[PDB]
């Protein structure tokens, strides 16, 4: 009964962060599930029942998202933050729902993406020449810049390489940072390995 | 199919094409078949009709494709050329300073669809192995054709002195035996007109080379375009403080020409000229007085820009704008004219209520002194609504009667 | 109508932001100070709270379907 | 005491502040009504003649007072109950209120034996009222109450609800009544014209146009004639002034020429002395008019009777039509005279036909009027032919069933709903385009459509005179907003200040003047008119006055102290010409200014204090005005007005300038309306582009009202996250935009990245757009109603079932209901059932006439609303809701006319990343910048970058000396970034630096209403339509797309035959048909039975078979329709 | 079969059968609203 | 002299850099609406029996 | 409505093989894997390891189109060496670059929470 349709919730509901540290791991995807619908291999079950009575609005929260799974719930109802606002209501509105939480990643959808901001750096005085600033004076330098204030950008380097690249991978929640890292080298590390099976599958059978 | 635009003005507003299924819900066209239709992406509807026989599918394979209709019979040249992205990115990249490593040269070779898996011999081999952009498009050119043109930015009298055929400024394109022996490509190279790299392609080798070589320039230079990338901003719409100084100084001294001419109209010490009224002789004066001022500050803005300058690049190229638009970006708008004169008196011998009666001066009467980076003032604000104004009133009033 | 629940930009939650931002608002932070406070560092997410316009307390101002 | 500047542009955007807070968006709307209900009504209702009545007994009936009560909706039982306007909305109600007028009926029939029966509050119609109007039930209510009853508080109202549909009544151009004005038409017979479109101050007639014109040299000389009403030869004006009791020239040229000293004046009029000399008495003349009259009565008396009629009635009304003003006339035809001689001698400048100070906007109020009296009339007339022919059986009759109330109440609901200006019978004669449709596609477009104005000069005129954006549309028309199309100039906006004049009685001014020392024009002498200035007051000449200069002194402090004279009054002396003319009549647009005093403004520090505090001590607007510091300027006295841009150019300059002004701007910004007034910086853009920005603002989608749950739209577009933009402008502040604004901040990189956004296309960013980055939601209301019209044929909401529908399709009507009805909830694809309705037959006794969807839109439904309709059968409303996530092909639009389509969309490690992973949500092409010149898009981009960093709101006023691009540059080289707002940025495929630093930042941009999914349509054999057997038009009608003559000509030129052949005779409408070989015309096949025969010839074995488009079949058959034998010969 | 609507004005559920005037039997107020479906409508959170 | 067609259809327009000048990118949509009538030939029997 | 699943960009459609090799004609010892349902992600990580081999003469790839779901990544070798046998090693050795480097990562991140 609230002011937001039905697919304003479920949209806002998907974008909640779930922690996923060491749930995500051991559950399936649905496609590779063997069971019908939905599982607890598959799946983690949401419940969100609100109602307002009193006066005052009510504000319909992340904390509202009841889970059968405790490993898995929203982050900001981990144990400051405040809780993520699904929607308010007024006295006599109403919302009930049923929610499942699935394992995907950010190809799909960007709820299933894990960081709030990757910044990816490299060369920071401009020694490779991979940026060629009109006026180098003009630029602010970066934090991982080390010149003195009167040097614009490092002396160019004709035999150089893009070497040493700074990372600052912001979570988004469901991960801590360094799980997000962790979990992408080994993602990226399958990837290759299915693709060398499907390689050597290639070759073998030519 | 046939794929149509309305208007249908010409027989290029109708083309075959050969359908690709894919994924989302438009017509997904090629960038160098837009300018045919004269279509752009700006909400724009296009009609596909699927020829239902063999027969007529036949007619359209033989007379209506696309290659078929490169070069249009009204006017003796391409229809279709490079086009906006891959035209600057195109100049950008067949200037003398461009070197490409190994890596990115394969990246480009990629997409080369006629390409015959030979990496040629970079052009330096030591310190560093490096490519340029003009050993690339010559794997792009076609065939062995012959071409010589000019880059929009060549001096006039570099034909004459010494440098004729070793150009200070990469300037005088000369394609030989498809390789581009030297210069920077531009739209006089690969645009519409007559005797560019495109026409040449198309009379020389066939239509189906011809359409080879259009899809390869733009993906090899989009590709490229990627590593070098195309922007603008404000950085671009500024001059340093001596070309203000100068634009000022320009625009002040034309202001107190006028009001010269204005203090000698009022003494009666001016006389008509032959063919003409006092006030159209004073109006001429004037006229003259501004349009010299405009195409000062211009000329100053125009040799205030970088090399780096994004305005400049696109100009240059001929991919979109010109050195008037740069001028009225960084300069001065100029003068606002309604009817081929300037802003009328609306009012009792006033242009707005703001000014004084009989004042034919400058800004009274519609020349915007500033620039659109400066930012025009309330009356310069409405007499340039006036002035565009007419333009949208010609470009809805002319249509009709043209198509009639 | 209501406050995003992440940044559109970089996926930043933002959705547990507006009250404590209206609270720090009304506790006479500049509105670049409230934004600092509540660690929202890249413009895009500043751009999500201090551009947000909450119509859904104009929404509540209707008695709903059903009492 | 003085303002100074540091202080003005808080004190001006106070003031500004202040007016918004008097009186709205939408005052022009509400007053016009306010007007037309206290004012116009009555008076029309008084200025009808009493019907007089008699076979014996008389009956006058005169109508003597009128009652408008309150909105009220009478239900079947008869309760009587307030009617809500969302009520009206609902259940396609018209929000009307009854008009009860008091009618008096004396009985005379002799002997002195008289007596009156008055019938208090006799039920004469039904006037729809304009919302938030002082007779709305809305009226003065506050928001809590507003919203307690379903209204947005928000909803700016000036529009009417007529069986549910919003309509809103568009302002009308016309030229101005009562004025002479003097053109010169190059291809006529005429050199000079001197026109005046007179109307009588209460309108009961139509404008009657006086022209005087001079003959074009090539007998003598040049001939003054007179064009006079309802004769159809030209009359010379010497015949008219005998005709009108003025027979010796000395006493004609004494009316015409003031000055005798000036010998050019009497040689130009004297051919027409010389014309009419044989005519010299005022009997003779006025026959001389009779018979040029186009009824030439065979007896010169009722000739000179019916001349008399017309001079006293039809000639100039605005003089005076009663008798004995034969005077005034004169004066004024020979005022006429002396305009014309001074436009022929060179001593006046010809009017122009599109100054503004010679328009006149028709509001809602004047153009209500303009339908109540001619539904008066019909009505009275009605009236006169029902007890006419009771009284003819010498009997009395009841007036209750004499006033038969439909025609009012009919007139005025049919006039509103179709928008045809004029009877329903004069269907054709009526004038459409009043009266639209409600734009409720978002706030702008609706606060737009109830500013607009509307030239109603025709769109097929070509000439651009009237289209061009003329000097005197300053302060009063938004230069730029303008639709693009074939209406450019035609269609206008009010300026956000621009407020159009009610109208007001000249009676107090003429009184004052009076009273004052002006001399009446029938006791002066003419002698005396030479170096005075006469005086005219709503065109019409009153008298002369010997100093104007302190004259125009006392009458601006008493429109100033708010004395006799209202604050619409306008009061122009032109001086070279020594003419005063005030004008109080209605239609006058005018704008406010701030008075200046020697070289100071009136509006010192004391009043932006006061108006500081606006809410605790009740100092508003209105005292501003009242405090003589701020004046209404109309634009015919702008004219003599000298304007300050800013106070600024009050101070003392090195060269002082002008030194003598008169008034002020309050700020130049408000030359915008209210579309354009929402562009940032739109003095950096080229203006086509803020024209076409001023367009698309209306297009954009946003929350177009915050009661949008309850209404049933027919389509509407609600944004999921409007955000207000970051760089903004301060007149927002009062159109609302960010309480309901109409985008997103998107973070827009201006880049060449892959090529998909060339030729003004976009790339967005999937990730954002996965996040709810500008998504909509698209609500889309189905109506239908069950009618029970007679016993015949009756339907019914009722669930379908295969056995007793006959016309049912083969979708199923599972998700219907046994009442017929969907439920909300229900998840409906397209062409399924949401309103399972049957008829009843003469697959038995009843067929299927469901409602479907409309095809391809995949949907859930919203809400059913079920109710009863004005007659009271079942009335059903449902609203379906489509989310619209944004895709390939959807419009986007920044605020600059930077349109585009999303070419692509790449997922955010696709993207380009600066250092701090920030990604665009759009990038845009470089190349759609240098052509355009949105130089605005740039500025606005780096100002919203500063104001995202910095914690603020940009300010992008136009005309704001105080904020300009090294400033901006400045501020965010203080955030650790390009002073010009460039950034290194990474490609998201690579991760490698790009080698060129884009330009990156927040930039405001609008979903449009224009997505791919609601214009993408195929076609392979569908329906055809009924007279030619074609594909269908739309892609409603799954029809067919036009492959048209051009198209035609294009495949001529390639050749292509058996295409062209395909296209129009195979794909379109195949044919056969059996053609006479003797005389080629089309014969009888039997093909069942063989048997092939053409009646004419009498032959059947010579037929041939002809395959023929089916549209040539049907020309030849409309052509034998004619006599026209088109014979086929195929031999 | 009892298809109960909801009065727009007193929200009073109400039962009224087919050819009956849509009345709210609490107030009379002729507009009246059905309620959401008991089906289960699935959303993707996309 | 023009007249409305079958087999027609009408949608936006989008850039599309990947394809060739003589190719027009289609969607599904319209591609499963519009349809071409082919002949049955021993040559082509087997796949138009799968179609 | 014509919005394709976003699975399909990660998922193999049945019966569609996540490589293929084809023998490139124009040159000798050169090959075309074509790469179902993968994007610059691998892409440019194989083509930058196989330019790390002295035997590979040609390393590049490209995704033909951005709204399909597959690359092409052209391998020419030297006579003695394999495209193929290229391919192969450079995924083995991109496998254990990115072993080692989980590996150390996990190291630094333990001596960080450590000290
Ligand atoms: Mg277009
Ligand atoms: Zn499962
Ligand atoms: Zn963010
Ligand atoms: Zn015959
Ligand atoms: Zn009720």
């Amino acid at each position: 009964s609230s002011v937001l349709h039905d697919e304003f919730i479920a949209h806002r509901l998907g974008l909640i962060p779930l922690t996923s540290d060491d749930i995500v791991d051991k559950l399936q995807y649905s496609r590779d599930c063997t069971c019908e619908e939905f599982c607890p291999e598959c799946s983690v079950e949401f419940t969100l029942d609100v109602r307002c009575n009193e006066d005052q609005t009510r504000h319909v929260t992340s904390r509202d998202l009841i889970s059968n799974s405790p490993r898995v719930i929203p982050v900001t109802s981990r144990n400051e933050q405040d809780d993520i606002l699904i929607v308010k209501l007024r006295k006599g509105q109403e919302l009930r729902l049923r929610a499942y939480a699935k394992k995907g990643f950010g190809k799909e959808h960007a709820k299933w993406n894990p960081t709030a901001g990757v910044a990816f750096e490299y060369d920071p005085d401009n020694a490779l020449r991979h940026t060629v600033y009109p006026k180098p004076e003009e630029w602010p330098k970066s934090e991982y810049s080390e010149l003195d204030e009167d040097e614009s950008q490092a002396p160019y380097d004709p035999n150089g390489k893009p070497e040493r690249f700074y990372y600052n991978v912001e979570s988004c929640g469901s991960l801590r940072p360094e799980t997000i890292v962790l979990s992408a080298l080994s993602g990226l590390k399958k990837k290759l390995s299915d693709l060398q099976t499907q390689l050597s599958h290639e070759i073998q059978s030519d | 199919v046939i794929f149509n635009r309305q208007p249908t003005l010409h027989k290029m507003s109708m083309m075959g094409h050969r359908v690709r299924i894919l994924p989302w819900s438009t017509f997904r066209l090629n960038l160098s078949v837009t300018t045919p239709y004269n279509a752009d992406f700006d909400g724009d509807e296009m009609n596909l009709h699927l020829p239902q026989s063999l027969e007529t599918r036949a007619e359209i394979q033989e007379l209506a494709m696309v290659p078929r209709m490169i070069v249009t019979p009204q006017s003796n040249r391409p229809v279709m050329g490079i086009v906006q992205d891959t035209l600057t990115a195109v100049r950008k990249f067949t200037k003398r300073d461009v070197f490409l490593e190994r890596g990115e040269v394969m990246n480009l070779l990629m997409f080369l669809s006629t390409w015959d898996g030979k990496v040629p011999q970079p052009a330096i081999l030591k310190p560093r192995p490096l490519w340029t952009g003009k050993q690339i498009f010559s794997l792009i050119i076609p065939g062995h054709i012959n071409c010589i043109r000019t880059h929009s930015t060549h001096p006039d009298d570099e034909d004459s002195g010494p440098y004729k055929h070793i150009s200070p400024g990469d300037t005088k394109v000369v394609v030989e035996n498809g390789e581009l022996i030297m210069g920077i490509l531009c739209k006089k190279s690969l645009g519409t007109s007559a005797g560019s790299l495109v026409h040449i392609s198309y009379l020389e080798m066939g239509h189906d080379i011809t359409r080879l070589f259009y899809s390869n320039i733009q993906t090899v230079i989009n590709n490229w375009l990627l590593i070098e990338g195309h922007t603008i901003g404000i950085g671009d719409s500024i001059a340093d403080s001596k070309t203000y100084q100068d634009i000022q100084n320009t625009i002040k001294k034309a202001k107190q020409d006028v009001i010269e001419v204005i203090e000698k109209a009022h003494n009666n010490e001016l006389e008509p000229t032959p063919g003409n009224t006092l006030r159209q002789t004073f109006e001429n004066q004037v006229n003259r007085i501004l349009n010299d001022a405009r195409d000062k500050t211009g000329s100053s803005a125009q040799k205030s820009l970088s090399e780096y300058n994004n305005f400049k690049s696109m100009v240059v190229s001929g991919a979109k704008g010109s050195k008037i638009n740069i001028s009225q970006v960084i300069a001065v708008v100029g003068q606002q004219n309604v009817e081929g004169k300037r802003i009328p008196f609306g009012f009792k011998h006033r242009t707005l209520p703001h000014f004084i009666k009989d004042d034919y001066g400058p800004e009274s009467r519609g020349f915007v002194e500033n620039s659109y980076l400066a930012g025009l003032t309330p009356t310069e604000f409405f007499f340039h609504a006036m002035g565009g104004r007419e333009g949208l009133i010609d470009t809805a009033v002319k249509t009709a009667e043209t198509g009639y | 109508m209501i406050i995003p629940v992440r940044c559109f930009t970089c996926g930043k939650i933002v959705g547990n932001k507006w009250e404590a931002y209206l609270g720090l608002l009304q506790a006479e932070y500049t509105e670049g100070d409230a934004l600092d406070a509540l660690g929202l560092k890249r413009y895009c997410c500043r751009r999500m709270l201090l551009a947000h316009v909450d119509l859904i307390e104009k929404l509540l101002n209707y008695a709903p379907l059903e009492k | 005491d003085e303002i100074t500047p540091d202080l003005w542009q808080e004190a001006c955007w106070i003031v500004i502040s202040s007016y918004f807070d008097e009186k709205g968006l939408v005052r022009q709307q509400l007053d016009s009504f306010d007007e037309f209900i206290q004012m116009s009504v009555q008076r029309i209702v008084e200025d009808a003649p009493p019907i007089d009545l008699q076979a014996p007994p008389r009956y006058l009936l005169k109508f003597e007072q009128i009652y408008l009560s309150k909105p009220t909706h009478w239900e079947r039982d008869g309760a009587p109950s307030p009617m809500m306007p969302n009520e009206a909305r609902l259940r396609n109600l018209t929000y009307s209120a009854p008009l009860y007028v008091d009618i008096t009926k004396t009985v005379i029939k002799e002997g002195e034996e008289q007596l009156q029966t008055q019938h208090q509050k006799t039920f004469i119609g039904k006037i729809p009222i304009m919302l938030r109007s002082t007779y709305c039930l809305l009226n003065g209510l506050t928001d809590r109450d507003l919203c307690e009853l379903n209204e947005c508080p928000l909803d700016p109202g000036g529009y009417f609800i007529i069986n549910g549909s919003e309509k809103v009544l568009i302002a009308q151009e016309k030229m101005a009544t009562n004025t002479v004005y003097v053109f010169a038409k190059k291809d006529s017979k005429y050199a000079y014209t001197g026109e005046c479109r007179s109307c009588l101050e209460n309108s009961s007639r139509p404008t009657s146009t006086i022209w005087v014109s001079m003959l074009a040299r090539g007998a003598i000389g040049q001939r003054i004639v007179a064009t006079l009403p309802y004769i159809k030869q030209e009359v010379p004006i010497i015949i008219v002034f005998r005709a009108l009791g003025f027979v010796s020239d000395r006493d004609i040229l004494e009316h015409i020429i003031y000055d005798f000293e000036d010998p050019e004046m009497m040689e130009m009029v004297k051919p027409s002395l010389d014309e009419a000399f044989v005519i010299q008495e005022q009997n003779v003349a006025l026959n001389f008019i009779g018979s040029r009259g186009a009824k030439p009565g065979v007896t010169k008396e009722k000739r000179i009777k019916y001349a008399k009629e017309v001079l006293q009635k039809e000639m100039l009304p605005h003089v005076g039509v009663s008798d004995f003003c034969e005077t005034k006339k004169a004066y004024f035809l020979g005022y006429m005279v002396h305009r014309l001689l001074l436009a022929a001698l060179g001593r006046r400048e010809l009017d122009d036909r599109d100054h503004y100070g010679n328009k006149r906007l028709d509001l809602a109020g004047p153009l209500l009027a303009f339908l109540f009296r001619g539904m008066f009339k019909n009505l009275l007339k009605e009236v006169r032919i029902y007890a006419q022919k009771f009284i003819d059986r010498g009997k009395d009759f009841n007036l209750e069933l004499a006033i038969k109330t439909r025609i009012i109440s009919d007139g005025l609901k049919y006039s509103l709903a179709t928008g045809n200006w004029g009877d329903q019978k004069k269907a054709h004669q009526a004038r459409a385009g009043v009266s639209q449709v409600l734009n409720r596609l978002t706030f702008a477009s609706t606060l737009s459509h109830l500013r607009r104005l509307n030239s109603p000069i025709g769109r097929d005129g070509k000439l651009a005179k009237p289209r061009q954006l003329h000097n005197t549309l300053w302060g009063m028309v938004c230069p730029a907003e303008t639709p693009e199309g074939h209406a450019v100039g035609l269609v206008k906006n009010l300026a956000l200040m621009a407020y159009i004049s009610v109208g007001s009685q000249p009676s107090p001014i003429l009184e004052f003047l009076e009273e004052w020392s002006m001399e009446n024009l029938e006791e002066i002498s003419p002698a005396a008119i030479a170096d005075a200035t006469k005086i005219f007051v709503n065109g019409c000449w009153v008298g002369i006055h010997k100093d104007p200069e302190q004259l125009m002194n006392t009458l601006r402090k008493l429109r100033r102290q708010m004395d006799i004279i209202v604050s619409e009054v306008s009061m122009i002396r032109d001086i070279r010409e020594r003419e005063i003319r005030i004008y109080t009549d209605a239609g006058r647009i005018c704008r406010p200014l701030l008075i200046v005093e020697k070289q100071k403004l009136l509006l010192k520090k004391r009043h932006i204090d006061q108006l500081k505090e606006r809410e605790y001590n009740n100092y508003s607007w209105q005292d501003l005005v009242a405090s003589g510091v701020v004046e209404y300027i109309d634009t015919l006295e702008e004219e003599t007005v000298m304007l300050a841009m800013t106070p600024d150019d009050l101070q003392e300059k090195e060269v002082a300038y002008c030194s003598t002004y008169t008034h002020c701007e309050i700020h130049p910004s408000m030359i915008l309306g209210v579309c354009a007034s929402i562009i940032p910086f739109p003095d950096h853009n080229q203006s086509p582009r803020n024209t076409y920005q001023s367009a698309m603002g209306k297009q954009a989608m946003g929350v177009y009202i915050t009661n949008f749950h309850v209404r049933m739209d027919t389509l509407a577009h609600v944004l999921y996250y409007p955000q207000k933009p970051l760089v903004t402008t301060r007149s927002m502040e009062y159109l609302r935009f960010r309480e309901l604004p109409a985008g997103i901040n998107s973070i827009v990189a201006i880049a060449s990245y892959t090529g998909y956004n060339q030729e003004d296309s976009v790339i967005m960013n999937r990730s954002a757009v996965d996040r709810g980055f500008f998504r909509s939601v698209f609500y889309r209301s189905y109506k239908e109603q069950e009618s029970k019209k007679g016993f015949d044929q009756e339907e019914v909401f009722e669930k379908p079932t295969r056995e007793t529908c006959q016309g049912m399709r083969h979708a199923i009507y599972d998700k219907l209901d046994d009442d017929g009805l969907i439920a909300p909830g229900v998840r409906v694809s397209g062409d399924d059932v949401i309103i399972g309705k049957t008829v009843t037959l003469p697959r038995y006794t009843k067929r299927d006439c469901s409602t479907f969807l409309r095809t391809s839109e995949t949907g859930i439904v919203d809400q059913v609303m079920v109710t009863l309709n004005q007659e009271g059968y079942k009335f059903c409303k449902i609203r379906v809701r489509s989310v619209r996530i944004p895709q390939i092909g959807d419009k986007f639009a920044s605020r600059h006319g930077q349109k585009g389509t999303c070419g692509i969309q790449y997922r955010q490690e696709d993207m380009p990343f600066t250092c701090e992973g920030i990604t665009p949500d759009i990038i845009i092409n470089p190349h759609a910048i240098p052509s355009r010149m949105t130089i605005g898009h740039l500025i606005e981009c780096l100002q919203g970058k500063v104001s995202a960093n910095k914690g603020e709101i940009g300010d992008a006023t136009p005309f704001n000396d105080a904020v300009n691009v090294q400033k901006i540059s400045n501020l965010l080289s203080d955030y650790g970034y390009h002073l010009r707002g460039n950034e290194v940025l990474y490609n998201g495929f690579t991760g490698r630096k790009i080698t060129s630093q884009i330009f990156i930042g927040p930039t405001y941009y609008q979903r449009l209403k224009h997505m791919v999914d609601d214009k993408i349509h195929s076609r392979a054999r569908g329906p055809i339509q009924i007279l030619n057997r074609q594909p269908m038009e739309g892609r409603s009608r799954d029809g067919g797309l036009r492959f048209g003559e051009m198209e035609r000509d294009c495949q001529i030129a390639h050749g292509a035959a058996q295409f062209l052949r395909e296209r129009l005779f195979e794909a379109s409408d195949p044919y056969q048909v059996h053609v006479c070989n003797l005389c080629g015309i089309m014969a009888i096949a039997n093909t069942r039975t063989h048997t092939y025969e053409c009646r004419g010839c009498r032959n059947k074995t010579q037929i041939s078979l002809v395959r023929m488009p089916y549209a040539c079949k049907l020309l030849f058959q409309e052509l034998m329709s004619m006599s026209i034998a088109p014979r086929m010969m195929s031999v | 079969q009892p298809m109960i609507y909801i009065c727009g004005e007193c929200h009073t559920e109400n039962e009224i059968k087919s050819r009956d005037p849509i009345r709210c039997r609490e107030c009379g107020y002729r507009i009246m609203y059905k309620k959401r479906t008991k089906r289960l409508v699935v959303f993707d959170a996309r | 002299m023009g007249k409305r067609v079958d087999f027609s259809a009408r949608t936006v327009i989008t850039p599309d850099p990947n394809l060739s000048i003589d190719q027009v990118g289609v969607p599904r949509s319209i591609a499963a609406n519009m349809t071409f009538a082919e002949i049955v030939t021993p040559f082509n029997i087997d796949r138009l029996q799968e179609l | 409505m014509n919005a394709p699943p976003a699975f399909e960009s990660f998922l193999l459609f049945e019966g569609e093989k996540k490589i293929t090799i084809n023998k490139d004609t124009k040159v000798p010892n050169a090959c075309l894997f074509t790469i179902n349902k993968e994007d610059h992600t691998l892409g440019n990580i194989i083509k930058s390891q196989l330019l790390k081999d002295p035997q590979v003469l040609f390393a590049g790839y490209k995704v033909p189109h951005p709204l399909e779901h597959k690359i092409i990544i052209r391998v020419q070798t030297t006579p003695d060496y394999s495209p193929q046998e290229a391919f192969t090693n450079a995924i083995t050795d991109l496998i254990s670059e990115l072993s080692l480097l989980e590996e150390r990562f996990r190291v630094a991140i333990k001596d960080k929470q450590e000290g």
